[PDB]
């Protein structure tokens, strides 16, 4: 009973295939959970190498053979865009949920009954977060523990203390007036020719191309920055004429005639320089994005003017807010309205290249995080960590409530769900038990990666009880129980909230798959 | 080469039964998912019976007929596609009479046709009228489809859209109550806004954009017209008769090139082009205009007098031309608003099927008890009617009745309960207690009355479902020789 | 790492081989648990068919292909020798104990930790059994509930009332004044030519060989029983002589003189017959085990004696203790002191053979249960059910305590183990949980064989909770909970007691198996 070029698993083998894929994907990502976890390599085939523990990069950039596992890979892309963390632990709970469901499905239990238990435990699990969430006011010490909790899971425990104070202050630099935090206010710049621990913050923007001339000021303590988008190089005839030449010499005359289109405007830069506070103890800067001839760079440098060239559109918008000068699309209509103001503008010198820095701005409402590293892959590694550390502090401030870590919520919610009977049917009690034992994979895996026994660590933290609200978690260094609040180990509320809603939805839908049909594969 | 004899009918049964076994579990609120492996590794876990068979490529001709009939069922009716294939497959799965007993197909077809006339007679007895004048009563019926959808946020608006849009198209004066959503209730997506801004327009809409400002922004009485040197002169004259009437907008069927748009822009009117013939007929009925052969034969009567107004208001980075009126010119238009195309697509298909539900209920205000109650109720009548059925046709006549039990069978299987235990107790309830109730709970899994649970389905959906399943089973049984030939 | 002509399984896969064998043997015997369970056939190969549900017969008589599974079969032999019941439930708990242990062993847990939990769960489960046992007095109303509970599991629910009253009355006849009991006092006979429901009791005893003469009395309402072991057929010359003859007739004439030693002893028998109440309305019976001459039988037959010859050692044994007649090894010392007495003594004629019955005795301290059936295997099936029914009533009488059935004890003990924190080791509770889930296989299998859902039945009986002693079981006809003590379902205290001692020891020892080596195989 079948047609040619068609195949379908009518029995429960479709679940055994999907359940086997989740177990395989569980065993892969469980080794990179936490700081003690191992790293995964990402070979692009062409020879590039990239190391990272972030589950989203191991699911978005990497390729997976199993078709069913590619569905869960797309889920991590959704989990990353909403919260920014919890993609690895999301896959572990799905595998352990499906593992416990297979134990009961083999006993003749329908899949739909198990999904009803997850929906009941999930609603109870969400209420437990509201009871244990600590609405501590955001301060420096609290965010240090949060950023440390996020950055330690992506570095070698050496860049954590270095990157922690930088990531914390980056948000605080843009966090004020109770405004929604925007990550577009912080730009991430990379630099070679230095080690990894030299990462530090820059109060202002950083540009790739800088002043290239001997007669330039190495540092400008103050200047009226002029924003412009007009090229001061050889351009086409802008008047009702054209280029007509008879020889190489007559062609050179057209260059002299065409260069007059810029020579009248290059002196215009000298005019507004002398005009707006051209006396002593003053300065002037040009940030014209388009190209500039070496003549104009040579001319203006004699007047003591730092002129830049070949910048990006995004940098020009940030530069205007830092300085205040509006972009002039034509030098003919020059005025002081196109000027701004800034503090120290120096040039950072590397072994080969050099970069422009506009530090000490007045009101930029934006900063830059200067990353430095010796290798190319190490720059992409640290960049992925800072982006995860920034979203961690963003969620902590956007959502002022935080929760403990170290699997303390999972150990607590597991005991809470066991002490909770259904209200729709009795057989949902089995699905609640599967949800309880599934959350314990996180404190189980953290004991494995730290090199401790899986069963001894969980039994200690689960046996620890008292006549008061008490938290308890896994100590990755000692393996003994640990109160996360007494050490500074905190997670976000939206991460754990979206985790329960994400795992329940996907573990549900995977269990509702009754048959797998090939659509002409 | 050629296949004949009992091999043909035995093969068509295995084909139609195989297609039905795929979508057995996609019935009810507990519709189990299906994983379709694409050749490139892509996977979709959809649970819609239409989209599943739409993408599955089959080779057997009988299976294609079973699929194409459900497709035709999907257009005429927005529901019941999965039940047609399960019943048509279950009606054919009883091969005990075809091969072991050597009953001719003409004997069974006499039994299937006799059961169909009696199955229809049994539904109308268990029917129940409807107070369609009550908006809340009909709202309780359309909520069955709105559940588990994005339009559930403003479901009251979702029902008022489809309910009034169908009633506006509902032409009850002619008796037959002809309704055509695709013809008189054109639906178009509007970027920007939200689901709450979705409303009905009492007329025809034109999605063309304004290219130049020389156009009518607001008119009280829309005069809607309906119809290099040599090109200039031939265009200079055809445009002259149009502007002589002093129009407000010119909607020509064929294209209006740049030079033709130049003279029209001198008259300061909206340039509309690339419209179909039936659209022009709808435009004429919107305002009472006249379609003419050529611009040369235009007369003063070619006007859209009586219409509300013309408007080219820009809404969400797009100009929209309206020729609407404050009356009911035999049509309407649904302006679906949404902040993104992802939300606009869901509301389009969601409200479309919602209009089909009100279309079937308003064509005949008679419902039936769902949740397997209608199937088990009909099966009880045939089992009792077969006792007086003198002849050999009694055996396949009763088998059709037991085949209808598949609908509560699959609903109980998806819930995870015991199929035999509940189906056994279910058949006993229809014997003693009233047959109009005592169905199946698709969410709980236990038995429940349909008077306490509003799972009441329309009558026309079940009639065309059983009629199509029986006619499809009668079709494939009449196939006894599959042969090639070009 | 092995020698030639041998094999060794070094890694933990050797343990999985033993777990797979027990899981397979579990799935074989689970279908014959309880009354609604199916039956298994035993094809001896020669052509003998045999149907039975007794797990001891399905393991002892049935040879098992797998080497590991044959070990568990030897334990079922040992289990049947002590209590005579629970062999099937023993294997199902062993299969589930090793099943649950594999779930934790796959997570890296050592077997020795799990076995220490079983020893702790056993003591807790053994203490809880002392509380659930009912020490009521054993009356006929109670033993009928025990016999019905034991006999239903071996018959077609038709011989229940037939064999129940016989199995109960057979025990009550052999115990009074708190005397020690012995089932050897009850003889089990089998006869054909009658339907299976023709089983009944025999207060006396059945003998194989009957009287052989036409003038015998078919029934003797009263007689003195004379036990003898002397061959009354032709014997050799008893004096120091030989065969001094001259022809065949002279040799035959000496045989007459050789018969003088026997023929005169027949007169001694007739003498004591006429002396010890040889009057009217009286009789006399001889039960001489050895043969009797045809001519000598003519003498005793005419005197109204019902003689017997060529008896078995077992018949003479019970005939002595029942009737009291002392065995006379020589008729020289014939005296009336060695004579017994009995009531009705008659020979019931069957269609093919005949058997002598000695019913209506005062207190013979021995009875007989006459089984009747049409086939050979049916008689063997009923013989096994009676021996299992008698031993069940024996245990309830000797061990005055009884426990509820239908898995009510297993469900209660499992709830007690889960409500028991660790006391010997932290990780030992994983074995306690495995021991708890292992006990629930008994009600699970009863729901399967009865045709009900495995999960719905167990969840309903588990939900039954109240502020009082409440023990519910599986209703095989309804599926709902059922107080086994109310409806009349009672198991023995030694059966459940030996299960915990037998299940733990074997499940422990099989877990401690690290390697499987060939000893020259």
């Amino acid at each position: 009973t079948l047609n040619p070029k068609a195949e379908v698993a009518r029995a429960q083998a479709a679940l055994a295939v999907n359940i086997s894929a989740a177990r395989g994907l569980q065993d892969v990502l469980r080794t990179n959970l936490g700081p003690k976890g191992t790293m995964k390599m990402l070979v692009s085939g062409a020879g590039d190498i990239k190391l990272t523990k972030d589950g989203n990069v191991l699911l978005h950039e990497m390729q997976i053979q199993h078709p069913t596992a590619s569905l869960i890979a797309k889920v991590a892309t959704a989990q990353d865009d909403i919260t920014g963390d919890g993609t690895t632990s999301n896959v572990l709970i799905i595998g352990e949920l499906l593992k416990q469901a297979d134990l009961y499905i083999s006993e003749g239990l329908h899949p739909r009954i198990i999904t009803e238990g997850f929906e009941a435990a999930k609603e109870k699990a969400l209420q437990f977060l509201e009871e244990v969430k600590v609405s501590r006011e955001m301060d420096r010490e609290t965010l240090i523990d949060v950023a440390r909790t996020s950055l330690r899971t992506k570095v070698h425990a050496e860049l954590a203390d270095v990157l922690t104070e930088a990531v914390v202050d980056s948000i605080l630099a843009i966090k004020k007036q109770d405004e929604p935090i925007d990550l577009f206010m912080i730009e991430i710049m990379e630099m070679k020719h230095k080690s990894e621990t030299d990462t530090s913050l820059i109060r202002g923007l950083v540009l790739d191309h800088g002043a290239r001339h001997p007669d330039m000021k190495k540092r400008v303590e103050d200047a009226y920055i002029l924003t412009c988008n007009v090229s001061l190089e050889y351009e086409k005839t802008e008047v009702n004429s054209g280029f007509f030449y008879k020889s190489a010499e007559e062609r050179e005359k057209l260059v002299k005639a065409e260069r007059k289109f810029i020579e009248d405007r290059v002196k215009k830069i000298i005019e507004l320089k002398r005009k707006v506070c051209g006396d002593s103890d003053k300065g002037f800067v040009v940030i014209n994005q388009k190209g500039i001839d070496p003549f104009s760079l040579d001319a203006l440098s004699k007047e003591g003017i730092v002129a830049l060239r070949r910048a990006k559109r995004r940098n020009m918008e940030r530069l205007t807010l830092a300085c205040g000068g509006v972009a002039l699309n034509s030098f003919d209509d020059l005025s002081p309205d196109c000027l701004g103001h800034a503090g120290l503008v120096y040039e950072y010198t590397l072994g080969e290249e050099k970069f422009t820095f506009i530090e000490k701005c007045n009101n930029p409402r934006s900063v830059t995080l200067l990353i430095k590293g010796p290798n190319k892959h190490t720059l992409t590694q640290i960049k992925d960590a800072v982006r995860d550390g920034l979203r961690a502090v963003k969620n902590a401030i956007d959502d002022g409530c935080v929760v403990p870590g170290a699997g303390a919520v999972e150990v607590a919610m597991a005991e809470a769900l066991i002490k909770h009977k259904p209200s729709v049917k009795g057989r949902a009690q089995l699905g609640v038990q599967a949800f309880a034992d599934a959350l314990l994979i996180i404190p189980k895996v953290l004991a494995q990666n730290s090199g401790f026994d899986l069963q001894e660590t969980l039994v200690k933290i689960q046996a620890e009880h008292s006549e008061s609200g008490q938290l308890v978690g896994v100590d990755l260094n000692t393996g003994e129980p640990m109160v996360a609040a007494e050490v500074g180990v905190w997670d976000n509320y939206c991460v754990k909230k979206q985790l329960l809603h994400s795992c329940t939805v996907i573990a549900t839908n995977i269990l509702l798959v009754d048959e797998i049909m090939r659509a002409g594969m | 080469k050629r296949e004949s004899g009992r091999k043909v009918q035995s093969g068509n049964i295995n084909a139609a039964k195989t297609i039905a076994d795929i979508i057995r579990t996609c019935l009810g609120p507990k519709s189990m998912m299906k994983m379709l492996l694409d050749p490139m590794g892509g996977i979709v876990m959809t649970n819609d019976g239409n989209a599943i068979l739409r993408e599955i490529q089959v080779q057997h001709p009988a299976a294609k007929s079973m699929i194409e009939i459900s497709r035709t069922q999907d257009e005429e009716v927005g529901d019941g596609t999965t039940s047609v294939i399960i019943l048509a497959g279950e009606m054919l799965s009883v091969a005990e009479h075809f091969l072991e007993q050597q009953m001719h197909p003409t004997v069974v077809i006499s039994a299937y046709r006799k059961a169909l006339d009696d199955m229809i007679s049994t539904l109308k007895k268990i029917s129940i009228p409807v107070d369609i004048s009550d908006s809340d009563m009909m709202l309780n019926i359309i909520n069955s489809s709105i559940t588990t959808k994005a339009i559930s946020r403003w479901s009251s608006l979702a029902c008022n859209i489809a309910l009034d849009a169908v009633k506006m198209v509902q032409f009850e004066e002619n008796g037959r109550k002809e309704i055509d959503i695709k013809k008189y209730a054109r639906v178009e997506k509007i970027p920007g806004g939200i689901i709450e801004d979705s409303c009905v327009l009492r007329g025809v809409m034109i999605n063309k954009d304004v290219t130049h400002p020389r156009m009518r922004r607001y008119i009280k009485n829309p005069r809607i017209v309906l119809l290099l040197q040599m090109e200039e002169e031939y265009i200079q004259q055809l445009c002259e008769d149009i502007i002589q009437l002093k129009p407000d907008v010119v909607i020509t069927e064929k294209g209006i090139s740049d030079l033709a748009q130049h003279y029209l822009m001198r008259a300061n009117i909206t340039a509309i082009r690339r419209v179909r013939k039936t659209d022009n007929n709808r435009i004429a009925r919107a305002c009472g205009a006249r379609i003419v052969s050529r611009p040369e034969e235009l007369r003063e009567d070619d006007v859209g007098t009586g219409a509300g107004l013309l408007e080219i208001k820009k809404i969400g980075d797009e100009y929209f031309t309206f020729i609407t009126d404050c009356k009911d010119p035999k049509a309407c238009t649904i302006l679906l608003r949404g902040a993104s195309k992802e939300i606009l697509s869901e509301v389009e298909r969601n409200l479309q099927d919602a209009m089909q539900v009100c279309r079937n209920v308003l064509l005949d205000p008679q419902l039936v008890p769902g949740g397997g109650a209608s199937e088990m109720a009909v099966a009880h009548a045939l089992t009792e009617k077969s006792k007086a059925m003198t002849g050999v046709e009694q055996w396949p006549y009763r088998a059709v009745a037991q085949a209808l039990e598949v609908i509560p069978r699959t609903l109980i299987q998806n819930c995870g309960a015991s199929t035999i235990r509940l189906l056994t107790s279910l058949r006993a309830k229809h014997t003693q207690e009233n047959c109009e109730t005592w169905g199946v709970n698709g969410e709980t899994g236990t038995l429940v009355d349909m008077k306490e649970l509003g799972i009441w389905e329309p009558l026309a959906v079940k009639l065309q479902t059983y009629k199509t399943a029986v006619e499809t089973a009668v079709l494939l049984l009449r196939i006894d020789d599959i042969v090639s030939g070009h």
